[PDB]
């Protein structure tokens, strides 16, 4: 039970820097190709 | 007994693990300096030395990591025990 | 283990059946359609510089499957479910099965191209013919330096996310966070490493 | 742990299957719509 | 008895970290001596020679936080034994 | 007993496997080294770059996967035994 | 008994800092060397290159305190006893 | 008993081959940079580089090969057992 | 008796002294070096470019002393005899 | 009795030759590094640049033959047996 | 017995020396490279060049001949014996 | 008996002549590899560099030869004995 207690804290927090570091400029390199993809 | 074999395996696996550290090390940085250089010599070069980049940085890692599987293969698996 | 990999398969094929829905030319991609296309157009401006599409184009769909496939089970060997699921690329079976179809695959090729009775001895004289003895263990070593990377990366692993497990959960959580980390981008990385390999190596299997 | 079993011939198996199912479905559509957008450019 | 493959154990948990720090240490200081020189070139360059130089140093770093785990698996869990 | 001859079958093993990986990773980010500046500094040579590389990897290579051999045959087959 | 434990303690602990000493003045040199040569190529340009020179050596120094401290696990702890 | 003669022996001749591939590993690679670097710099030289090469391996090898040779005196045949 | 630890202690204590001197020569050596260069391509400059070599070698030097002084304690005042 | 002169023969032995095969390994790459980058700037530089190279080799492996004499005393007519 | 302690002694001497000529050699060779380049790339700075290599000597040798004392206050001397 | 101080004596003898050919091999190597880039650039200096490359392998030897001196005395007269 508790490494699955410290393996979820561990989780939240790698979810959690992903989410504010890494998925911010992923999404917007996939925007800037779908925008650039939208001029035709 | 087994003891002076486990002994030995634990110090072989330690050598094994130390050589393919140095190995790994030095290497990710003689590549990791030609990645910098370049990217200061071009600033724009980023998008294009990844390739030659990982290419070397995994050539590199295809010793420490392998010397790794044999690691614990001594010290988990002891052969001829 | 098949059951780890059984979940990677559904996983891409979902993708792909997600893909076969969604394509459009015309219109703006959705999130899968710019990943395939990008995996792909990447895979194909590689194989483009050393070989040409034109004279092998059947290694796109190889490297691409094997990128996906790998990585997806990377990424999905960071899923909490420590408490059944580790990474398939632990055991040396898949990394075994993944490396030598690959082998067999650019090898046959090399033959299909060359011919049976041409193709060997073109492989061995190889580069410079000063090398021709070393060139068997370039040859010989084509293969396993595909698996025992493979494997010996994400085993590594297999065994740090157990041992981190050693700590008491408070201490747990910070190691297995900044594991898990450069895991996903290790993984990546090594799948990336994987593909392009390949792909050098059957460019100079046809020459 | 380095002592292979049947696991092997399921793995080959199934990463054909995903390579049969990547063949079809997923790289002609795609070579198709690099195609149409290189000719809408 | 287990005392032998505990003394087993420390001297070759000290051949991990050993060769652990070397590399460590020797590929830190050539990613540093590309950045150095680099951002005297380019003292622009810093933000952009700032993300390979973490790179480099994160796969360095990550060889040797496996090191350090394997020595503390010699050493505290002492395989076999 | 043979014992003995174990354990130093598996040191000695590992001192191959070692030194087989610190030479080959440091080899092989040396080589990187020539082709990520090369591609640095001109991208054409992307084309021709990659054969010398591999043409040295190989040399490299076919250092790192001997001593494993050779590693296999002390650790297996024990030789003098 | 504990006697050879202690001793292997006691190597295992000087193979530890000897690793992170090789590592750290190679390090320390090799950041030096872009520091000294920047320096040169430009007098005005140290209030750049300490930045990244304090940083490079920090990991290199970091590698050697950790050690440090394990060593006195391995030497005045002697775990496993 | 005479196992220990055999023992060092399969301890010392990984010394032969384990160090013997770092010249291997590192050799071939220093050398490769210099071909790399030419191929790089001055691409019709092609030919000419291969000569200064070949030598250069050529007496690195002669090393690594010897080093094998007496490497199997070491295990193989066994001195003085 | 503690004889062996007495034993294992100046084996250590060699691989400190051993290790630091490794470090500390080969990374004076990487500092002059810089020093040299820079003081040939910009001769004027050996007033302030003392400085960051006074910085370099203070760091690569300390770690040396603070292995000489380890080995002080390792062998003279033996830890755990 | 003799057998345990002769183990710690071997393992000198051992580790004679593999020092011996690294510094000739390394600095006959280096070598090869300054003819193979020299080469290639002026073609008309060989029959002048064997020169050095040939005493730089000179040099290296001179030490290594020499090493190798030593090796055969250490194993061959052993002292002190 | 006191051989046990020689023994060891002798061990970590042999270290000494060993890390120390692997400092002294490696570095006053890069010494002696930054000398030649600058006096090649710079012969009126030929009497200004020396003066910082005798300092960057200086210092590798300091090590050296330090490891050389401490040398032999491990043999001739034993601490513990 | 004194058989174990021998085994020692071999060893550590084997350090000493190991570390300092690694030690004289890198370094001759990496002063003729100043030397044949010195006279590939500009070889009407070939006469200057003679100098310190003299010089500098004047000190990497007189490391080396020492060695080769003291492992005499652990080899031949084995202090302690
Ligand atoms: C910079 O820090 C990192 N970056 C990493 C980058 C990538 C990866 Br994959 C792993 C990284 C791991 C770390 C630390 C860490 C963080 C969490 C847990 C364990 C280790 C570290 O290993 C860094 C020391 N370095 C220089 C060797 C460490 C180890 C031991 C004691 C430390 C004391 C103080 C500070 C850092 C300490
Ligand atoms: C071509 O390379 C060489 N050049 C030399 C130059 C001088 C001298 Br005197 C010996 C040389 C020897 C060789 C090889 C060779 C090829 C064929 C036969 C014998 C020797 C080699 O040594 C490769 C070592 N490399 C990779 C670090 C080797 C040794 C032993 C077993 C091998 C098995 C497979 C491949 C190579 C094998
Ligand atoms: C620059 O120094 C550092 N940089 C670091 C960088 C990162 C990290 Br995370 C830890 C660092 C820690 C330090 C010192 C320190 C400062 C305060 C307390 C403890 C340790 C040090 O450990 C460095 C030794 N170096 C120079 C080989 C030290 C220990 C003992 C005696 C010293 C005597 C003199 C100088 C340094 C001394
Ligand atoms: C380059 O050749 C040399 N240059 C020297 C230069 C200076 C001095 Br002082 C001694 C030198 C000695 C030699 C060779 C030699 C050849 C014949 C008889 C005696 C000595 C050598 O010892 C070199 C080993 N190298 C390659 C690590 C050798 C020994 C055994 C087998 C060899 C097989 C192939 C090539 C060389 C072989
Ligand atoms: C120039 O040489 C030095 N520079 C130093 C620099 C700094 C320091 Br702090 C000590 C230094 C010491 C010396 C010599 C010395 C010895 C005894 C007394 C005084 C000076 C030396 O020990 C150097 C050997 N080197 C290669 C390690 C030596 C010993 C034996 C034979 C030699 C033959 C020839 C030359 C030097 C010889
Ligand atoms: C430059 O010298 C230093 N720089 C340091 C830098 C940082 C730190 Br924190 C400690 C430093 C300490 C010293 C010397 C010292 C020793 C005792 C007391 C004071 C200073 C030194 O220990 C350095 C050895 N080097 C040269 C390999 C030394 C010891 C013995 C004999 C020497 C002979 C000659 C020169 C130095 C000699
Ligand atoms: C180049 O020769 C030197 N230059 C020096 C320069 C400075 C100093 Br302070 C000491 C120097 C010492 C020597 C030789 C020497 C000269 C006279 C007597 C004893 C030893 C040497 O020791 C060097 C070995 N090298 C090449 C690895 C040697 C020993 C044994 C056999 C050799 C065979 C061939 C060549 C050199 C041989």
């Amino acid at each position: 039970m508790s490494i699955f207690i410290g393996q979820l804290i561990g989780f939240a927090v790698i979810a959690f820097i992903i989410v504010k570091w890494v998925v911010p400029p992923v999404r917007t390199l996939m925007r800037n190709q779908q925008e650039a993809v939208r001029a035709a | 007994p087994n003891a002076i074999i486990t002994a030995g395996a634990l110090i072989g696996g330690g050598l094994i693990m130390g050589g393919g550290a140095i190995g790994a090390g030095i290497g990710d940085g003689i590549a990791g300096n030609a990645l910098i250089s370049g990217i200061a010599r071009q600033p724009e070069a980023q998008g294009r030395l990844f390739t030659p980049f990982f290419i070397t940085v995994g050539l590199v890692e295809a010793a420490y990591f392998i010397n790794l599987a044999f690691m614990a293969l001594f010290v988990f698996a002891t052969p001829g025990l | 283990t098949i059951l780890a990999t059984a979940v990677t398969a559904v996983i891409v094929i979902a993708l792909a059946f997600y893909l076969r829905a969604k394509v459009t030319s015309t219109g703006v991609p959705s999130g899968v359609q710019l990943f395939w296309e990008a995996l792909t157009i990447q895979m194909r401006q590689q194989i483009e510089g050393s070989i040409g599409m034109k004279i092998a184009p059947f290694v796109l769909p190889l490297s691409v499957t094997i990128f996906v496939f790998i990585l997806i089970s990377n990424w999905l060997a960071v899923l909490p479910l420590q408490y059944l699921y580790k990474a398939p690329a632990s055991d040396i079976n898949f990394v075994l099965a993944l490396a030598l179809f690959v082998f067999v695959c650019y090898h046959a090729a090399g033959i299909w191209r060359r011919g049976i009775v041409g193709h060997p001895i073109k492989v061995v004289k190889g580069h410079v013919a000063f090398l021709a003895p070393i060139n068997i263990v370039e040859e010989l070593a084509k293969p396993i330096s595909l698996a025992l990377r493979l494997f010996g990366n994400i085993f590594a692993g297999g065994i740090l996310v157990a041992l981190i497990a050693m700590f008491p959960w408070y201490i747990q959580w910070f190691p297995n966070a900044v594991w898990k980390t450069f895991d996903l981008f290790v993984g990546l990385i090594q799948a990336f490493i994987f593909s392009l390999l390949t792909i050098l190596y059957f460019s100079q299997s046809m020459e | 742990f380095l002592i292979p079993n049947g696991t092997f011939f399921a793995v080959l198996i199934i990463f054909l299957i995903v390579l049969g199912v990547i063949s079809k479905w997923v790289v002609p559509p795609i070579s198709k719509v690099l195609a149409e957008r290189e000719a809408m450019l």
